[PDB]
């Protein structure tokens, strides 16, 4: 069936009537050999269509097709990557660097995941297009190594929108739970942002400040702050004690299950602990005392 | 700005702004005709359902699973829902969804727990609450009785090409879905932030968004979507006069570049006032004869509005006696929102009502679709009694469907539809006033209604375009101009430099540093063009000032020659042009350069 | 830009909290109090702009007003006929039901109390004067200034009001507590960063748990009255302090339950309930839940007590009314009580009320009352504050959510208010004021000038921004109507100035024996090596370029030893043209 979807693509009558058809053909579902099929006409229409929106499904389908059980996505990442190079419309090119990502996860082989990450590198660098930075931070962090990646990432960290901020902490977050170890300038980057205006920043922050806080509890804080050298841990766990009484409902959640999830605070430090400030919301009330007896018994 | 519109029907619409460099989704609707095609579902087994023949459709295939009631085909699967389309543009990429009205809310937590969005929806205090109550009493009568084990099997295009008229006209087949668990509306609820009123809410420092009053049933929330240059406003659920509720804020929804305008009359000839009455008149004559009363009404809204009425028609009539049973499990929560903002209430059907059962009555009952909820069971009762009325009060499900299954019914059906939501007359007044350059509305609202031949259509001056589904319409406008402040202790000084050229313009040279703060901007200290004539005289007087001898100037086409000769020199002097020439003598080039300069405005 | 601050009744005083608020050419009231414990010379603080302009509106804008305590809104019907203003009084819709209330109810006391009050005539006159504005919800009060409020707990209708005209916001944040206490969660305030926070001071030492401690000291205290007939004499100034008094009873009934004696608020208790049941969205989120779902506030106790409780010996826990005032039910119950063993009495609010508040402090067995009566006590008087407010540990908080450039102290008294005011200097980096009755702060701010870019000229800066020395040009169009930034040559565009060029050409002198052919070629490769990174051509018609500085070989010279090499740049090019120039200078390779 596959040349007749080919015919069917380019007699379209306006430039809405291919939109509407490609999306039915979504909705049909495509095996091993017709999803070759289809990715190479879908392409070669993308080339010829002058309307982005158009342009948009095409990349989801794209995406769609890469994902199937018995398809592999040889012999076209290489033409996915030209076409980036060469559009225009900075959704476009998010979604398909959405279908990047999605090709990356299929198959796990190191040399052409580390294409992909170049290539995105390069995606990264895009300009006044909140939404093209945040899908690069998103595949460097997914399919990144094992350090490159971990300094670009905080070029990011200190981004005009906070949704770059975002997805540049859930990124370094995501390298920790493939096995990575984070740095301890990444720590500093992370006490750096603990309070920012935006609600979800804040949220991340603590989470990556927790992270890198079990990462390095032994380590030490040389600067005295205003105080003596005390360790790593003991500032850790006093920030997220500070979020704890912070103006939100949803920072304190964050807080709350990280505070209690925390080992080798000092005895002085824990045992002066305001986690007894449970108030207002019950939610927050009730999730704090969980973790409170969980390590009561530490 | 491109707004995709996900959803067909004109009054649920799903309509997601891409605008500023921030997407919306401006509403999530589950639309319910789809539930009113399936075969509908009883608490008890039903003896009729049990004993339903096949259609005969044939053609090898599915006999199961399709039945014929009346001489039209149902389908014996459990009631499902028509959604909005989710391919067209990723929901990742909308960011928020705005929710405007609490009947228009259903279908958020499909989303939320289905398919990928990780926002914050926005939703006025009262409207979460309703609408939570009344998702609860949706899933609480599908989920009452477990037949959605069985599949509706009949999708496939082949299939609807060859069977009968009711299911053919199905907009989309393939998208239908059964219901949603508790889970999921939870998940839905616990992620609207409940924002009042007049609240100027603004999302990642680029767009303001505020929930305007609509006039409609409380939680009624148009929306105004500004970026301090271009005011978007949303116009759904917006009855202009419906008493209680707060009214209709048009001065609020004024000089708004691009007005979308979703929500609107289901019957164009509602005639509100008048079905109320005659409503009250048919249910009294009903219950004098002494024959039982069937309304099937939703839990807010309408409900409220025809009590008001009933109570003030026995206070005049002197009905009295005839028990106003209300059955639904939510009514419990709806008297108390109307608390908190001789009828009895009764949660459980066969218990406290039960019990308290008397022969004459006026019963209240789960849902208009007539499929899911406990409005069958009473419908299956009362049918087979002449005596017995039935009243639908509700526009959102046509009168003929629910009559369709239980056509061989005995009881005096009747319809009062009350819709208290502008009128076209209102909103072609509320249109003039607030006097939007474009505004984007359906198909349905661009022609005349498909029963009536008459021009009662919505029309504006500047033709608006019409919506539809699967369709992505880009409208003209470009962002032209956008705010940046000055800074106070550095800046401003330098920035206060203005050099006059006209009495109302004035022109200052600003040169700072550009911080871009949590996407707001702020420039503050860390070669230029140049403009104009030189008036030959005045510039050879300048030289003289300064020195130079043996200056001669001749006239050349189109201007003048300035030699100097003891310094080898000559600046050729023409409209828009001055050419130094001079050997390779700094000093002597930035000397003339300077006196030059001085004729000449810098911009 | 100078915002003027002047509390005529708050500042080192606390009650009569009325603070003049003047953010660019807009005054503004922020409460106006009925200070208690003075036969007179208190009804109103002295209003010194009244007596400047004669009509009030038009000098004062706006009057936004806390919540229904005679100490803030107590006056408020002075201003009716006598002293002549019109304009929105702008309460929170729970505030300005019970306002008219607590009016009328001390409207009552003082007439038994001759004297020239407002009757309910002109109090109700003054409240057909005002505006309810929900929680959350800006509403333009002038063409100019608008004003918020904001969640203050405390009591139902605790209202924090921000006037912003322009970018510069005083936020008064008045009876603020910053616990969940009953029928009231922690006050929220976002990250406005007003230029000025205006807070109570009421409590300038840290406190314990608002709750927990609260209920510990109560349970104490009522198990030490009931070894001998242990009474209960508490006043209670308010509706929702009431219902809080009420719940504190039932704490004591499940905790103990050892005597069954109950006794309420007053006879019009019904009324507090209904209240309270009314306006369930303003009240804590959890108790409003817990609400919907439970039974609230049951009370069917007070007309038992009050003929058990008329002055016979018993353990009854009377909350009698007017604690603090000349006469009232709650002077009666403390004359009953005065003098026995069985009698302990509470001061569960501030217990500041002029001369009652002193007598309180100083807690002296030998009490003189107004008039000419002899009443000697001897029971136990215990103070705790149980009353809904921030302790200087809450202040530090909401300084902290607010971030102000400035902070004023009012309603404290100045003691404890210095010593707050020093903390708060230290502590974070502003500088705070604690201003005396009558004394205007002048704490100076500057204007900050809104101005709209062309989006071209925006994005062209932002791309440079982003690679790494980001200098940034262009001019404004000042109509005084629409400031613009926009680009030079659309600057230039829009004026309508022709397109003017400046152009040098440097003769430069070659000396060498090179032959005249090769001048070009020579000058080529020479700026190709040295000017690395830059565009450097030979045009086929011989001439070399540098960017977009032109170079040609001259005709030959007269004189036989010299080549000419022109060199011509624009003025846009001067930097790198006389760059070039000086270079060739020095000559060629040869």
């Amino acid at each position: 069936k596959s040349a007749a979807l080919h015919i069917d693509l380019c007699k379209a009558t306006s430039p809405a009537d291919a939109l509407q058809y490609l999306l039915q053909f979504a909705r049909k579902p495509v095996e091993a050999e017709s999803v070759e099929g289809v990715v190479r006409i879908l392409l070669e229409h993308y080339y010829k269509e002058n309307d982005p929106s158009v342009r948009l499904k095409i990349a989801s389908l794209l995406g769609l097709l890469s994902k199937t059980a018995g398809f592999s996505p040889d012999c076209i990442m290489d033409d996915a990557i030209n076409i980036l190079q060469n559009e225009k419309s900075h959704q476009v090119l998010a979604q398909l660097l959405d279908t990047l990502l999605a090709i990356g996860t299929k198959l796990p082989e190191n040399q052409a995941i580390q294409m992909r990450l170049v290539d995105v590198a390069c995606k990264h660098l895009t300009d006044t297009s909140h939404g093209v930075r945040n899908k690069c931070l998103q595949l460097l962090g997914n399919l990144g190594s094992l350090r490159d990646v971990q300094k670009i990432i905080g070029d990011y960290f200190s981004d005009q929108d906070p949704r770059v901020r975002t997805a540049a902490i859930k990124a370094m977050l995501q390298l920790h739970e493939r096995g990575l170890k984070l740095h301890q300038t990444i720590y500093n980057q992370a006490c750096k942002l603990l309070s920012d205006d935006y609600e979800q920043v804040r949220s991340a922050a603590v989470q990556l400040i927790w992270v890198v806080s079990q990462l390095y509890p032994e380590s030490i804080v040389p600067i005295p702050s205003s105080n003596e050298e005390i360790r790593l841990v003991d500032d850790a766990f006093g920030k997220i004690c500070h979020m704890v009484s912070d103006g939100s409902w949803v920072v304190r959640v964050q807080a709350a299950k990280l505070l209690g999830s925390m080992e080798q605070v000092s005895s002085h430090f824990l045992e002066q602990t305001l986690d007894k400030k449970l108030m207002s919301d019950l939610r927050r009330k009730r999730t704090a005392h969980e973790r409170a007896k969980e390590l009561y018994s530490s | 700005m491109k707004l995709y519109c996900l959803s067909g029907h004109p009054t649920l619409p799903c309509n997601v702004l891409k605008f500023k460099s921030t997407t919306i989704m401006l509403d999530c609707g589950l639309d319910m005709t789809s539930t009113l095609n399936f075969l509908p579902l009883p608490l008890v087994q039903s003896p009729r359902l049990s004993n339903l023949p096949g259609w005969s459709l044939k053609d090898g295939n599915l006999d199961k699973e399709l039945k014929e009631c009346s001489g039209h085909v149902f389908v014996d699967s459990v009631p499902e829902f028509c959604l909005p389309e989710t391919e067209l543009i990723d929901l990742s990429t909308v960011d928020v969804i705005l929710i405007s009205n609490y009947h228009c809310m259903m279908a958020l937590p499909y989303i939320t727990e289905h398919t990928g969005f990780t926002g914050t929806v926005y939703a006025t205090e009262p409207t979460v609450q309703i609408g939570r109550l009344l998702m609860e009493e949706l899933v609480n009568f599908i989920e009452r009785v477990p037949k959605a084990q069985s599949a509706s099997l009949w999708k496939n295009k082949d299939i609807q090409r060859l069977l009968p008229s009711p299911l053919k006209d199905a907009v989309e087949v393939s998208t239908w879905r059964r219901c949603y668990t508790m889970q999921e509306v939870n998940s839905a609820l616990s992620k609207i932030q409940l924002v009042g009123y007049s609240q100027k809410i603004e999302l990642f420092g680029a767009v303001q968004v505020t929930p305007l009053s609509s006039g409609y049933a409380l939680g009624s929330s148009n929306w105004i979507i500004q970026s301090h240059y271009e005011k978007v406003s949303y116009v759904s659920g917006s009855s202009l006069l419906t008493t209680h509720p707060q009214p209709m804020d048009q001065a609020s929804l004024k000089n708004s570049d691009v007005l979308v305008l979703t929500g609107l009359t289901q019957i164009p000839t509602a005639n509100p006032d008048g079905m109320v009455g005659e409503f009250c008149s048919n249910l009294a004559l009903t219950v004098r004869n002494g024959g039982n009363v069937l309304v099937p009404c939703y839990p807010s809204g309408v409900i409220y509005d025809l009590l008001e009425c009933l109570y003030q028609y026995i206070d005049s009539a002197g009905l009295s006696s005839v028990p106003l049973y209300f059955i639904s499990p939510v009514a419990n929560s709806s008297l108390e929102f109307s608390q908190i903002f001789k009828l009895k209430h009764y949660p459980s059907i066969h218990g406290d009502f039960s019990n308290d059962f008397r022969q004459p009555c006026v019963v209240f009952t789960g849902h208009p679709s007539l499929r899911f909820g406990d409005v069958v069971h009473f419908m299956e009762l009362w049918g087979k009694s002449s005596l017995n009325t039935v009243i639908f009060t509700e526009p959102d499900f046509s009168y003929l469907e629910a009559l369709a299954p239980y056509q061989p019914l005995a009881m005096k059906c009747i319809y009062c539809p009350i819709d208290t939501r502008l009128n076209f007359i209102q909103v072609s007044k509320l249109l003039k006033e607030v006097q939007p350059l474009h505004v984007v509305c359906p198909e349905q609202y661009t022609q005349p209604p498909p029963a009536q031949s008459h021009r009662m259509d919505l029309m504006i001056d500047c033709q608006p375009p019409a919506m539809s589904y699967r369709r992505a319409e880009v409208l003209a406008l470009p962002f032209k101009r956008r705010y940046e402040k000055i800074e106070i202790m550095p800046e401003l000084a330098d920035s206060l430099v203005p050099m006059e050229i006209k009495p109302g313009i004035s022109l200052a040279t600003v040169s700072a540093v550009l911080h871009t703060k949590d996407n707001k901007h702020l420039l503050q200290p860390p070669k230029p063009l140049l403009s104009g004539s030189i008036p030959v005289e005045q510039f050879v007087q300048t030289l003289e000032k300064h020195g130079f001898s043996d200056i001669k100037v001749e006239d050349t086409a189109k201007g003048h020659i300035v030699l100097l000769q003891e310094a080898e020199t000559l600046i050729q002097i023409e409209e828009d042009s001055t050419h130094i020439i001079c050997d390779n003598d700094e000093m002597l080039r930035v000397r003339l350069r300077d006196l030059v300069l001085k004729f000449l405005q810098k911009f | 830009p100078e915002i003027r601050v002047t509390p005529l009744g708050a500042g080192q005083d606390v009650g009569r909290s009325c603070i003049l608020v003047s953010i660019a050419g807009k005054n503004v009231m922020l409460d106006c109090g009925m200070h208690m414990g003075f036969n007179d010379d208190r009804r109103f603080p002295d209003f010194s702009y009244i007596t400047q302009n004669g009509r009030l509106t038009d000098f004062l804008d706006c009057v936004i007003i806390s919540h229904f305590h005679l100490d803030h809104c107590g006056a408020l019907p002075y201003f009716s006929e006598m002293v002549g203003y019109d304009g929105p009084i702008y309460m929170t819709h729970p505030t300005q039901a019970i306002c008219p209330i607590l009016l009328e109810d001390y409207r009552k006391i003082a007439v038994d109390k001759e004297a020239n009050f407002f009757t309910s005539q002109m109090i109700k006159d003054c409240m057909k004067k005002v505006v309810a504005v929900h929680l959350h919800q800006t509403v333009q009060v002038d063409d100019e200034l608008e004003i918020k409020a904001y969640y203050a707990g405390h009591v139902l209708g605790a209202a924090m009001f921000q006037i912003k005209v322009g970018s510069e916001s005083v936020v008064y944040t008045g009876d603020y507590n910053m616990t969940p206490d009953r029928h009231l969660g922690a006050a929220w305030i976002d990250k406005c960063r007003p230029n000025l926070l205006i807070t109570e001071s009421t409590y300038a030492t840290t406190i314990r748990d608002s709750k927990r401690c609260r209920e510990r000291d109560f349970l104490k205290k009522v198990h030490e009255t009931v070894e001998r007939g242990g009474k209960v004499l508490i006043p209670v100034f308010a509706l929702g302090r009431a219902q809080e008094l009420c719940i504190l009873l039932e704490t004591f009934w499940e905790r103990m339950n050892l005597k069954v004696p109950i006794y309420f608020s007053t006879g019009l208790t019904e009324k507090a309930n209904h209240y309270y049941k009314l306006f369930i969205p303003w009240t804590n989120q959890k108790i409003r839940k817990t609400f919907v779902q439970r039974n609230m506030f049951e009370f069917k106790h007070i007309k038992a007590f009050d003929r058990a409780f008329a002055d016979n010996p018993g353990p009854m826990v009377v909350f009698a009314t007017p604690g603090m005032l000349h006469a009232g039910q709650s002077l009666q119950i403390f004359r009953k009580w005065a003098g026995n063993e069985k009698n302990m009495v509470i001061m569960p609010g501030y217990c500041v009320q002029g001369t009652v508040g002193h007598k309180i402090l100083s807690g002296q067995r030998k009490l003189e009352m107004e008039g000419r009566q002899v009443l000697e006590v001897k029971m136990q008087v215990e103070y705790m504050s149980f009353s809904a407010h921030a302790d200087a540990k809450g202040i530090m908080q909401l300084v902290g959510q607010a971030e102000p450039e400035s902070v004023l102290l009012v309603h404290g008294e100045a003691k404890k208010m210095e010593f707050l005011k020093q903390k708060i200097e230290q502590e974070l980096r502003v500088n705070c004021y604690m201003p005396a009755n009558g004394e205007t702060v002048t704490l100076l701010t500057s204007p900050s000038i809104p101005v709209g870019i062309s989006l071209g000229l925006l994005k062209r800066e932002m791309a440079q921004g982003l690679l790494p020395p980001r200098l940034l040009h262009g001019t404004l169009i000042m109509k005084d109507s629409n400031f613009r930034l926009v680009s030079s040559e659309q600057a230039l565009k829009e004026l309508g100035l022709a397109e003017h060029q400046l152009r040098f050409t440097c003769r430069v002198h070659l000396h060498d024996t090179r032959k005249e052919q090769e001048t070009a070629l020579r000058v080529y490769s020479h700026l190709k090596s040295v000017l690395k990174d830059h565009c450097v051509q030979h045009l086929p018609d011989g001439s070399v370029t540098v960017e977009s500085v032109l170079l040609q070989a001259a005709a030959p010279s007269e004189d036989p030893g010299t080549k000419v090499l022109l060199v011509s740049w624009t003025y846009q090019d001067e930097e790198l043209g006389s760059f070039l120039t000086s270079l060739l200078k020095k000559g060629l390779p040869q």
